[PDB]
């Protein structure tokens, strides 16, 4: 079982991993360990015979992910092709398979420690032809016969005995009656046609058609088949069009170092030749050891004794002189590399040429990355792996094909230019073509000879050929005659590639280069010409096919920093893992030019350790291009203004799409020498042009970077220019989410005029009425970072359980926003007003308390509402509700249509639903350590007493034991509030897990809230014992506390206190008579279905000096009359909100009817069927005026007198939420349309009219047609009467109120019975898209259901 | 000290640590799931629909947020699978 299981996943640095990802690399990665296993043995295993080519395994990897750490070229060179099972490559000679890129460097390391017996690191004939490798081998005939000496195929059929297995697809007896020849190397196969001893042979392929397309001089095929067939067969496909076998035998370019194992290769500093700079580093004229480095193969990268080689890269160090390694590195040491290899005349021009361009090109400065100085110190040659992506556009056709390096580079017949935006790669790429047309590495390059790069923007419209090709490629090196070098492209036709650079600028190119450019009739030389996306229609009339330098990969600029930053790897970790959820700025890398930018950054500015690396990023590309066209100082800003101006007019537009007449009311001119960087033309369709930028995110950086500009600018007129398009951010989501990134780029800029003015208006976004409908924004700007629609939905669902806490959310970030500008400007002492003005008031979190404006200004504290806290703890919770009944068990016909399926979800629907959401909650969790607060830095400890903060109510998710590290921080947090509020839910048992901590500040406690939970005695008494206490709250108890509760009655300094019960209670008289302390009731709420009540007859319910709340209740029978004649006495008691049948018929006339002291009585669920008793008791109940949340209570034959109810319920000009229950008169309708509401009621916002029986006749009309102007209604909930009305009263209702509007105020739909088919749910939704509440709009109308629908078929 | 630098900037895992935690109510509800469907009354004309909708109004609510909390969650628990896959 040892073999067949494999671990990937190396212990020596999971911890690392485990501080920087902030978990531990112990069940995530076992898991994925596991699944691979069960996997790789799952997919096929064997010798994969035909892509055993490093180039069809690069082939293969079209379809990789860019988004990778380990590059396909390096992937390759290991022999890990693709195999096509989430990116599981695997080792082409014994099936190793290796599912996931990590560390232990190049796959090579990896693949040894994991698996050391793939046969592939023997060096045997493995048959692993390099990924450049051409089918074309050399002739080394050598043997004894010669060409004709044998006639029949048994003649040497005798030599494929000894046939590879790693060619058995391609069955000896074809290649014999083919001509082939078996030699004795891998598969160099000598043909007996006049030598032809190319091959490399996989299953599947023709040996006649490759015979034929190499060699169109066979004897042997001539006799076999025609030249018409070996016409036919030469345009099989397009490859060496123009080159023999005999070309590539005195090849100018020939190979320096084998390739079987094409790692020793990859690297430039593989070969001596290749080292010139990094070897000859000591002067020959010196009387030293000059040769003491170079000879053992060891390239020098400048640092004294610190040498390494090209064997494995080895670390054989501490010589100085040129001595043997035996001093300090004998054995074991760290990392060790190197011991994983030892211990197991018109063409003698174009020749001279060729050999001065091979020279030239090998320089350093010529094959160095364009990096900056600081980024390319040190040889950056680690980074000529890296390649870019190339597609090819069809003549006409809107096709295209994505080819490998491979593939071009046997590709190069005809015109293709290179396209790409500004210094996007086509220097780079066609400097690497330069390079490995000279280096050897690339066999497919062997027929070239002339391979050209110039750059025409440095050539004038009547130069020659040899005199740019001194003065830009040769230097002083060129001084043969130019009699014979046009001739040479002659003496050489096609065999000549022109990697050409800067054409953009040119329309009229040099003569002597016009001949070979415009028309390819003669010369068929294959072009590569450089032309930015601008310029594209200047060529695309003459081109063929056509190349394209798409965006770097991920993974190149993952391995380019993996080189630089060596020893800080853990940065380049924390970089990855924020690329890895920041999936939106994975592509921002458009450049090798953001790479640098990004190096030099972070090498200079010390910026490594920023949480933020896409705003390093942009910031580190403005600085090099601010240092860069520093000399044209003044154009660059003009044009960054133009750009920016562009960009606001499209991203504050939603736009993206821009042409001339955008660019040019704009500013920008179209014939700029520099604002190719901010703009490429691209032609849309086929002629008409458009334009975008260098990237869709440098865009917005431009916008950032124009805003900051107009906002720190002197100028009057760029200041209201600012203002204009600042105030189009008129909500607060578009800071948050898709401004958000935009301000933050605008923030990176440490701008001291433009803090004030933009954290102003962040500041002034949110008011005591802002326009929410602004945050719907356009989805096409979205778009941008789908992140942006994750966050908008997520603080979108915030906003629809509790607004408080989506402001408080939303306001939390605008604040950080704003203490960003601030501190990163230094203006925190003119910000003050600003801030402290946006932070009267606030209901952060307790996190905020982590920031330095509560260090730097500790008395900031005192005007925050609150500040809490909770602590995501664990626990079965074995709890029993009653939701069930009532509602899971009666009632069920599910009777549908089965058009209409959609509509009801069965609650194993539901379930499974719910039971995802748990996994991927546990899984992020139970990996997750405990999560305490953080509360680490600095200001808790201080000595001077700083401040007392008005509120920390806290909630700890069903926890009932403080740890050791969660009571400490409880108790040292708690004495900093001067009112410590309590709200435990389902924390029976937290109490005495909190009673040390209460114990030191017991009287600061002002509310303790305490919902369906059971208490204890040993708890209790700390409850009893508070003595500044306020309020205390127990409520949602579903079971009466006869003997668990010990003692609730007794407090020291009571205010409040609540013990409030569900199922059937008679808290008026449970907790027997003895009530010591109820002496200043201020706000209690205990709903009660009575059971028994004349226990407090004369006791504490008339003495309330300033009682607010009362959420008392009666419901069955335990004398109402009597309790509500006694409990209705009120003295200042304002709430009495109620829950079913409170009053009675002569027990409600003694100061209800006539005094105003209420404010929060609630009549919502109020049913009862008796008539007479409802006449005769609401005479009384008259009039209030400073109630708030007055509801209508019940009553069959009521309405007669209620007419009268609501006639002087118009007489209270504060109230806010009201019900209007049970009118069946449908008389008395008509008074309740300007009774209370519209004829009145200045203020009121909620209007539910939940379950009525008589909304038929007008109804829902006066309340949908009769509005005119009543525009605070912001919550109508209006629930059908599937039992009172019939149907088109709603569609009515949808005609009518929702066309006129007239309310800029509303609240969604309604339930329980309505489905209609699938076609118009598409028509509501696109209805709810057309009103600017779409998206925030939620239509409700899912039943989630017990029971499987039922069709009624 | 954090005068020249973004440092209380939220690093988007801590940014989704709040989304967990600081969320609005938490379990309140989640949690009827579980307890409704496990392996006399007084239900009368009147007395069996007591507004059972916002119960169920409430439920879809939490499930947006569920859902938008769990996608960013899967948006981040795949940080740990990829992380490894580098």
């Amino acid at each position: 079982s040892s073999e067949d299981r494999i671990s990937e996943i190396d212990y020596e640095f999971l911890p690392e991993l485990s501080a920087l990802l902030g978990v531990d690399a112990f069940q995530v990665a076992k898991s994925q360990e596991e699944e691979e296993h069960k996997e790789r043995m799952k997919m096929k295993k064997g010798f994969n015979s035909q892509m055993r080519s490093e180039a069809k395994r690069l082939k293969t990897f079209e379809t990789y992910d860019t988004f990778r750490s380990w590059t396909p070229q390096e992937m390759a060179a290991a022999g890990f092709y693709h195999t096509g099972v989430r990116l599981g490559v695997q080792c082409f000679c014994c099936s190793l398979i290796l599912f996931g890129n990590s560390l232990r460097k190049l796959p090579i390391e990896r693949h040894k420690k994991l698996r050391p017996e793939c046969e592939f690191l023997q060096g045997k004939d493995v048959g692993n032809i390099g990924k450049y490798d051409i089918r074309v081998k050399r002739p080394e005939k050598m043997l004894r016969g010669g060409k004709a000496r044998y006639h029949e195929e048994e003649a040497r059929l005798e030599s494929f005995e000894d046939w590879p297995f790693y060619a058995h697809g391609t069955s000896p007896r074809v290649l014999s009656a083919a001509g082939f020849v078996f030699t004795g190397k891998r598969d160099t196969v000598q043909c007996f046609s006049c030598g032809g001893s190319l091959g490399n042979w996989e299953e599947g392929d023709d040996p006649w058609k490759e015979h034929a397309k190499w060699f169109p001089k066979c004897e042997f095929l001539q006799s076999k088949k025609s030249s018409e067939e070996i016409a036919q067969y030469i345009q099989s496909y397009e490859g060496f069009v123009h080159v023999t076998g005999e070309h590539f035998v005195k090849s100018w370019v020939r190979r320096e170092l084998p390739m079987v194992s094409a790692y020793c290769n990859d690297s430039v500093f593989a070969n001596e030749e290749l080292r010139m700079d990094m070897f000859k580093d000591w002067p020959q004229e010196s009387p030293v050891g000059v040769e003491a480095l170079v000879r053992a193969g060891f390239f020098y990268t400048g640092k004294k004794d610190i040498v390494r080689c090209f064997s494995c890269g080895g670390c054989l160090e501490k010589w100085a002189e040129g001595d043997d390694p035996m001093e300090d590195h004998i054995k074991f040491f760290p990392e060790c590399v190197f011991l994983q290899t030892l211990k197991s005349q018109w063409f003698q021009e174009a020749r001279s040429l060729s050999e001065q361009l091979r020279d030239n090109y090998t320089k350093a400065t010529f094959r160095h990355m364009n990096l900056p100085e600081v980024c390319s110190s040190l040889g950056t040659d680690h980074l000529l792996s890296c390649d870019v992506s190339i597609i090819s556009k069809h003549i006409s056709q809107p096709v295209q094909e994505a080819l490998t390096i491979p593939e071009v580079f046997s590709n190069l017949n005809s015109v293709m230019c290179v396209e790409g935006e500004t210094g996007s790669g086509k220097t780079t790429f066609l400097k690497r073509i330069a390079f490995l047309w000279a280096s050897g590495c690339c066999p497919l390059l062997y027929r070239f000879q002339l391979v050209f790069y110039l750059s025409l923007s440095s050539i004038t419209p009547d130069q020659g050929l040899a005199n740019i090709i001194c003065a830009q490629l040769l230097g002083a090196g060129g001084c043969i005659s130019e009699v014979c070098l046009s001739s040479s492209i002659q003496q050489l036709q096609h065999q000549v590639l022109f990697l050409l650079d800067d054409y953009s600028g040119l329309a009229s190119l040099p003569q002597a280069l016009h001949t070979l450019i415009t028309k390819n009739y003669l010369s068929r030389t294959c072009l590569l010409i450089a032309v930015h996306t601008n310029r594209v229609r200047d060529i695309r009339l003459y081109l063929g096919t056509s190349l394209e330098i798409q965006e770097f990969p991920f993974y190149n600029t993952v391995s380019v920093l993996r080189k630089f930053f060596s020893h800080d790897i853990i940065c380049v970790e924390k970089l990855i893992i924020y690329f890895i959820d920041n999936k939106d700025l994975q592509g921002v890398y458009k450049t090798p030019l953001f790479v640098a930018a990004v190096c030099t950054d972070w090498i200079q500015n010390a910026s490594a350790q920023d949480k933020f690396q896409d705003v390093t990023l942009f910031q580190s590309y403005m600085q090099y291009l601010s240092l860069k066209y520093k000399a044209t100082a003044e154009p660059l800003q003009a044009t960054v203004s133009s750009c920016g101006q562009l960009a606001l007019t499209g991203l504050f537009s939603s736009c993206f799409e821009f042409n001339s007449d955008d660019l040019a009311e704009a500013g920008v001119d179209e014939d700029e020498k520099l604002t190719t960087l901010l703009m490429s033309k691209f032609t849309a369709q086929r002629l008409r042009p458009v334009y975008r930028f260098l990237g869709p995110l440098f865009q917005e950086f431009l916008a950032a970077v124009r805003l900051t500009e107009l906002l720190s600018s002197d100028r009057q007129e760029d200041q209201d220019l600012g203002l204009y398009y600042l105030r189009q951010i008129d909500s607060p989501l578009k800071a948050i989410n898709s401004f958000n990134i935009f301000l933050y780029y605008v923030s990176s800029h440490s701008s001291s005029k433009a803090a004030p003015t933009v954290v102003s208006h962040l500041l002034q976004l949110v008011d005591e009425k802002e326009s929410l409908e602004n945050m719907s924004e356009n989805e096409d700007y979205m778009k941008l970072h789908p992140q942006t629609f994750l966050w908008f939905q997520f603080v979108r669902g915030l906003w629809l359980v509790s607004p408080e806490s989506s402001s408080s959310f939303v306001s939390e970030h605008l604040l950080r926003l704003a203490l960003i500008f601030a501190y990163e400007s230094n203006t925190v002492a003119e910000c003050s007003p600003f801030i402290l003005q946006f932070l009267r008031g606030k209901t952060l979190a307790l996190r905020v308390l982590n920031l330095q404006y509560f260090r730097d200004h500790p008395e900031s504290l005192l005007l925050l509402r609150s500040l809490k806290v909770s602590i995501n703890g664990n626990k079965m919770s074995s709890y029993v509700d009653y939701s069930f009944k009532t509602y899971f068990e009666n009632l069920q016909p599910p009777a549908i249509d089965e058009e209409y399926t959609s509509a009801f979800e069965h609650i194993s629907e539901w379930r499974r639903n719910f039971a995802q959401d748990e996994e991927i909650i546990k899984n992020y969790e139970n990996i997750r350590p405990r999560a305490l607060p953080d509360i680490s830095e600095g200001y808790w400890k201080l000595s001077p007493k700083p401040c007392k903060i008005p509120k920390l109510e806290v909630q700890v998710n069903n926890t009932d034991a403080a740890d050791q590290a969660l009571l400490q921080v409880l108790m040292e947090v708690f004495s900093a509030s001067q009112s410590i509020e309590f709200r435990l839910f389902n924390s029976s048992g937290f109490l005495e897990s909190i009673c040390p901590a209460l114990e030191l500040s017991k009287a600061s406690v002002t509310k303790c809230s305490m919902s369906r939970l059971e208490l204890s005695r040993a708890e209790q008494e700390l409850l009893l014992t508070l003595p500044a206490l306020q309020s205390l709250e127990v409520s949602e108890t579903n079971q009466l506390p006869e003997q668990l509760f010990h003692n609730l009655h007794k407090f020291l300094g009571l205010k409040e206190l609540c013990v409030r019960l569900d199922g059937k209670p008679n808290v008026l008289s449970v907790l027997p008579r003895e009530f010591p302390n109820l002496l200043h009731m201020e706000k209690l709420s205990i709903q009660t279905s009575t059971e028994s009540d004349l226990s407090k007859l004369v006791k504490f319910i008339q003495n309330f000096p300033n009682l607010h709340v009362f959420h008392l209740k009666c419901d069955f029978l335990s004398n109402c009359e009597s309790l509500m004649a006694v409990l209705a006495s009120c003295k200042k008691l304002r709430e009495i909100e109620f829950s079913g049948r409170c009053f009675e018929a002569m027990t409600f006339v003694n100061i209800l009817p006539n005094f105003v002291s209420l404010k929060i009585l609630n009549l919502k669920d109020q049913q009862f069927p008796d008539k007479e008793t409802s006449e005769k008791f609401a005479q009384a109940l008259g009039s209030l005026r400073n109630l708030e949340e007055l509801l209508v209570p019940t009553g069959d034959g009521i309405h007669q007198v209620a007419k009268l109810i609501v006639r002087q319920c118009l007489q209270l000009p504060c109230l806010r939420v009201l019900t209007f229950h049970d009118i069946l008169d449908d008389d008395s309708v008509i008074e309740i349309a300007r009774a209370a509401t519209s004829g009145g009621f200045q203020k009121l916002e909620n209007l539910d009219i939940s379950m009525n029986h008589k909304i038929t006749e007008e109804g829902y009309r006066n309340f949908f047609q009769a509005l005119d102007n009543l525009p605070n209604l912001q919550e109508l909930n209006i629930c059908r009467n599937i039992p009172g009305r019939i149907q088109v009263q709603a569609t009515t209702v949808k005609a009518l109120g929702q066309c006129v509007s007239r309310l800029p105020s509303l609240i969604r739909l309604h339930m329980l019975s309505w489905l209609l088919d699938e076609e118009d749910m598409k028509v509501i939704n696109d209805v709810k898209e057309r009103h600017p509440q779409s998206k925030r709009l939620i239509i409700f109308w899912k039943l989630i259901v017990p029971f499987s629908p039922v069709i009624l078929e | 000290m954090a005068q020249v630098i973004n440092t209380n900037s939220l690093s988007l895992l801590t940014q989704n640590n709040l989304n967990k935690s600081q969320s609005a109510l938490g379990t309140a509800i989640e949690r009827l799931s579980s307890g409704l469907r496990i392996n006399s009354a007084r239900s009368r004309i009147e007395d069996s629909d007591y507004a059972t909708e916002v119960s169920n109004m409430s439920r879809a609510q939490i499930l947006q947020q569920a859902g938008t909390s769990v996608l960013a969650q899967a948006n981040q628990v795949p940080q740990n699978v990829l992380s490894l896959l580098r």
